[PDB]
């Protein structure tokens, strides 16, 4: 569940073990969203096997 | 379907009576917006205006030791649209009448 | 989604043990929003023979 988004911030997920880490943009970038942060992290761990 | 908007309400009818589904959602928050349908969370999110005899329904929090009720509309105008009172009301489409025969 | 199954840490410093919440989804199948309920913990037996 990812809940909000803040400019400049770094999400790290942790499954079995391993880390996969997407870094959003500053206050210069466009706003962060939940569901493109949440849609990368998903197309990021999908390569994990099993 | 019937759409048709007043202030901020945005009122919903379908010709054929059926029904359907009903979700509304920004881009920020997804708190702005407040699409309501048949049953909702908790009564604070009622808008203050309605038409009179709208019934809606809310879940009650079983943890409450409390199960589900209804409220009702009546505007103060005593007819038609405007600002009205909700009040703890019987379930619609029920038997509820005594044969005084 | 709906008969999703969550456990919820009670607090014994409030003497509540611990409890189990269940989903349904309002449009009665798939996925959407609904409520969360107490419900029985899973994987285990939950029925008197009747016979």
């Amino acid at each position: 569940f990812i809940k909000s988004a803040d400019f400049s911030t770094t999400y790290r997920v942790k499954l079995n073990g391993t880390e996969k880490s997407v870094t959003t943009g500053n206050s210069s970038g466009s706003a962060p969203d939940t569901v493109t942060i949440a849609s990368d992290l998903a197309t990021q761990l999908n390569t994990i096997s099993g | 379907f019937t759409v048709t908007s007043t202030d901020y309400i945005i009122r919903i009818t379908k010709d054929d009576g059926g029904d359907y589904t009903l979700e509304s959602s920004d881009t920020k928050t997804a708190d702005a917006t407040s699409a309501i349908k048949g049953t909702v969370d908790s009564i604070t999110d009622l808008p203050t205006i309605a038409e009179h005899n709208f019934t809606v329904r809310i879940q009650g929090s079983a943890t409450t030791a409390f199960d589900d009720y209804f409220v009702k509309f009546e505007a103060t105008a005593g007819s038609g649209f405007g600002p009205g009172v909700w009040r703890e009301t019987v379930a619609p489409n029920i038997d509820h009448l005594l044969d005084k025969s």
